[PDB]
């Protein structure tokens, strides 16, 4: 009542990330730096079509009213029954050799079902996934790389098979399954915060 | 890239003791196992007998055929396979060969691949 | 202990044509098994695992399949230089098994 601010605008595109047609695979998980707006997250959260928003940063409610140097957007699409494995901490397949995330990662999670888009009349081999790796990945790194891997013994001089197993795979997402195997797209919002002055945070209400 | 080489054959009296070093040259040795195997002349190759890895103590899985006459060591420090027998005979005049044999991951099935040139056993008094 | 049939000693015919060549087990060994190729005055190399998948470097021609004990392995439209001898093998994740295997002769 005692305080006005100015017109709102420059809503960015949460939608350009969320209401796109392709999410790329996990493999290669894409990343948008969304910076220089005012993003209403309401929206993204006041809606019935979203299924799993199980936050590890900061309360959900607030999160419009902190204001951090900038938003990375990943997007990538997953098994349903992994939708558990993103979380922090908790090992597994994805989790450890296609995306993971910090000890103290401080954004959050949306997750949400696709199977009457992503997934043919057949189904679609389309979605790859690393099911191979050296060893494990330290937080936010990309591993975009199609060179063999050797799992028993003897190098893989650009061969296939008996220790020479491609390291990527396909999902196989047949729309007759059931939830677990069916194709879940999952966004992962990470807030940062820098020496930089900060510039996006949701918008400040208005009244007479 | 990946080689493989065998040596310590000879023309004894039977009884005589023998040493085989099979040489592995440039994949690797301590994490894998090894087999030897017969071929002999116009006949099918068959078992002669593997050992288990990673100096584990060794599974000293002799083959059926010659059970109680040879044996197996894998020497980790110079990377190199002994075998050593005692009592030659003449139906064991043989080719003999030291392969990798390692089972795989997504199908867990063994085989032999990467096989050595084999060395050349015979006896005649 | 283990044992295991080779009836196919030698089958070769007109080149070009769909030779096969089966392996017969009493017992039971699943899918642990594997075939060889030998070609005369070399040692023998590895081409088939699983009996489902090849190895790298051998063309598709080569087909082995089969289940349980009884499996076959076959080739269409034979190409030059295939001519070798084919050896079958089994494991029963302890034991080992060889197989005579058949000596194409040129005619
Ligand atoms: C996607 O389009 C629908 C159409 O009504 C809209 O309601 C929704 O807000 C859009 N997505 C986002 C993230 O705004």
């Amino acid at each position: 009542s005692i305080v006005r601010f100015p017109n709102i605008t420059n809503l960015c595109p949460f939608g350009e990330v969320f209401n796109a047609t392709r999410f790329a695979s996990v493999y290669a998980w894409n990343r948008k730096r969304i910076s220089n707006c005012v993003a209403d997250y309401s929206v993204l959260y006041n809606s019935a079509s979203f299924s799993t928003f199980k936050c590890y940063g900061v309360s959900p409610t607030k999160l419009n009213d902190l204001c951090f140097t900038n938003v990375y957007a990943d997007s990538f699409v997953i098994r349903g029954d992994e939708v558990r494995q993103i979380a922090p901490g908790q090992t597994g397949k994805i989790a450890d050799y296609n995306y993971k995330l910090p000890d103290d990662f401080t954004g959050c999670v949306i997750a949400w079902n696709s199977n009457n888009l992503d997934s043919k009349v057949g189904g679609n081999y389309n979605y790859l996934y690393r099911l191979f790796r050296k060893s494990n990945l330290k937080p936010f790194e990309r591993d975009i790389s199609t060179e063999i891997y050797q799992a028993g013994s003897t190098p893989c001089n650009g061969v296939e098979g008996f220790n020479c197993y491609f390291p990527l795979q396909s999902y196989g997402f047949q729309p007759t399954n059931g939830v677990g195997y069916q194709p879940y797209r999952v966004v992962v919002l990470s807030f940062e915060l820098l020496h930089a002055p900060a510039t996006v945070c949701g918008p400040k209400k208005s009244t007479n | 890239q990946v080689q493989l080489v065998e040596s310590g054959g000879g023309l004894v009296k039977p009884g005589g003791s023998l040493r085989l070093s099979c040489a592995a040259s440039g994949f690797t040795f301590n994490n894998a196992w090894m087999s030897w195997v017969r071929q002999a002349p116009g006949k099918g190759l068959e078992w002669v007998g593997r050992i288990k890895s990673k100096t584990d103590g060794g599974t000293t899985d002799y083959a059926a055929p010659v059970k109680g006459r040879f044996t197996f060591s894998r020497d980790d420090s110079k990377n190199t396979l002994y075998l050593q027998m005692s009592s030659l005979k003449t139906e064991d005049t043989a080719l003999y060969y030291c392969t990798t044999a390692d089972y795989d991951i997504l199908t867990g099935t063994p085989a032999s691949p990467y096989w050595g040139q084999g060395t050349l056993v015979t006896v005649s008094s | 202990d283990i044992q295991m049939t080779q009836s196919p000693s030698s089958l070769s015919a007109s080149v070009g044509d769909r030779v096969t060549i089966t392996c017969r087990a009493s017992q039971s060994i699943t899918n642990y098994l594997n075939w060889y190729q030998q070609k005369p005055g070399k040692a023998p190399k590895f081409l088939i695992y699983a009996a489902s998948s090849l190895q790298g470097g051998v063309p598709s021609r080569f087909r082995g399949s089969g289940s349980g004990t009884d499996f076959t392995l076959t080739i269409s439209s034979l190409q030059p230089e295939d001519f070798a001898t084919y050896y079958c093998q089994q494991t029963y994740s302890t034991l080992w098994t060889f197989g005579q295997g058949t000596k194409v002769e040129i005619k």
